[PDB]
């Protein structure tokens, strides 16, 4: 549970 | 079946291959390339901030790259949208740091970053000399190891796929691509007779942990350093 990686990995699913 | 199971084993590597940045070739031929003494004495008088921000991008685009991984395993973009937040954020650094095992050499105890192998040393300005050791330790473990591709790519993808992670929406769906992991590595490593490896793995958890928290520090102070 860290919301650094979340933010990361939110963007790269995108697309 | 046979070639069922086959398949899936071939799939997850090319997806392995596709996704891993730098090929093992590559970086096999390049371990006579080492950064010059002075060359490591340029990356230790840089700033703290300096080599936190060069080690965070790369850090990051390794993060982008497993993402990528996970993108083309089977029933992954099948999965809600919370399944694959979930997954990837508690498995992905992880993944990156056993990722990391293939640039590390384990005969002059270096690591392919920028271009180049450098020992530990080349790290000095990190601020964080016992995280650097830790990380060449476990990176030694897993080469002594002597992974195949296939062993990488299925192993990476189990650290992936995996049921017990807290927050899952849909768990039974995670279970049945956990398992049909699990039979798929199971006979690869009985055909090759690698059954007793995973019992030698050494732990990342914490490890992983440490380097996300890393990340996730170089973003939250960003405003109070250069702009990127
Ligand atoms: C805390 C420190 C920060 C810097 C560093 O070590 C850990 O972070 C580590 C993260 C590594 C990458 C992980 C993914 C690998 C995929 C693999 O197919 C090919 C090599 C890749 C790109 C690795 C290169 C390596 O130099 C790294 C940047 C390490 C670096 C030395």
């Amino acid at each position: 549970t860290n919301m650094g990686l979340e933010a990361i990995i939110r963007k790269a699913l995108m697309g | 079946s046979l070639t069922e199971i086959e398949h899936l084993v071939q799939s997850v590597c090319k997806s392995y291959r596709e996704t891993c940045q730098l090929r093992l070739e590559d970086l096999l031929r390049q371990r006579s390339n080492i950064f010059s003494r002075e060359e490591v004495t340029g990356y230790q008088r840089k700033s703290m901030w300096e080599m936190w921000e060069r080690c965070a991008h790369h850090l990051t685009e390794a993060i982008q790259y497993v993402v990528e991984f996970a993108k083309r395993l089977s029933g992954f973009m099948e999965l809600c949208q919370n399944d694959q937040i979930v997954l990837l954020k508690a498995g992905a650094m992880e993944v990156v740091l056993v990722r990391m095992c293939r640039a590390y050499n384990a005969d002059n105890r270096t690591v392919f970053f920028e271009g180049k192998y450098g020992g530990m040393e080349l790290f000095r300005a990190l601020g964080c000399s016992e995280l650097i050791s830790s990380i060449f330790d476990f990176s030694h473990s897993l080469s002594a190891l002597h992974f195949s591709e296939d062993e990488i790519a299925l192993y990476t993808a189990l650290v992936l796929i995996n049921a017990h992670r807290p927050g899952l929406q849909e768990k039974r769906k995670v279970e049945q691509l956990q398992y049909n992991l699990e039979l798929a590595f199971h006979h690869h490593l009985c055909k090759t007779h690698r059954q007793s490896i995973l019992a030698k793995l050494p732990p990342a958890g914490k490890l992983a942990s440490l380097c996300s928290q890393h990340v996730e520090r170089l973003q939250i102070f960003q405003h109070l350093h250069p702009i990127v």
